[PDB]
Order: structure tokens, then sequence, then C-alpha cells
């Protein structure tokens, strides 16, 4: 089993 | 019951490894089993049945705390998310 936590890019 | 093989990973919007996020793993009644930084690679958990919540306290510069992810692991083995 995966667990995927993905850290967005701050606002351009 | 046994312990099930959870494989956690912290990554950017392309789908890569991205290390430098603080991270906790919390159990049902919010005491912090793990502590960690991410490094790139994947992270390797083997929790009892329950639920917990993968928690990022500090993103890495440039990027956002991502939202709290809670899921639970049966008796079965089987892992239920969100």
């Amino acid at each position: 089993a995966h667990i995927v936590m993905v850290d967005a890019y701050k606002p351009t | 019951d046994s312990a099930t093989h959870i494989k956690f990973s912290k990554r950017d919007e392309d789908g890569k490894e991205l290390a430098g996020a603080t991270m906790e793993l919390r159990d049902s009644s919010g005491k912090t089993i793990s502590t960690w930084i991410s490094d790139g690679q994947v992270k390797d958990f083997y929790l009892y049945p329950g639920k917990y919540t993968f928690v990022e306290t500090a993103a890495p510069d440039g990027y956002e705390v991502a939202t709290a992810i809670t899921f639970t692991v049966n008796e079965q083995g089987q892992v239920t998310v969100n």
C-alpha cells in the first residue's frame, strides 16, 4: 500500500 | 494482527520525490509515533490495525504544506484513505 503526499509549488 | 507495510512518498507536483519536508505520523489519539524529514526516498512504515494521519509541519522552500492525510488499516491489512 502506497500513500502519496504532494507538496504543491507556491504561487508564481 | 500483524503489521501492514505502508510506503509513504512525499513528492512535488511533477511526481518526483521531494526532500526537506518535516513529517509526522500520528495515531488515532493524535500521539506522534514517528518523526522525520523527507530525503528523496520512499519512507517505510509498519502499522497494526488502526487510524493514522500523515501530517506535514514544515515544507521545503518554494513549496506549500500539504493537507494532512488520514487513513485506516484494518485487520485484514487493507488500507483506506479519505
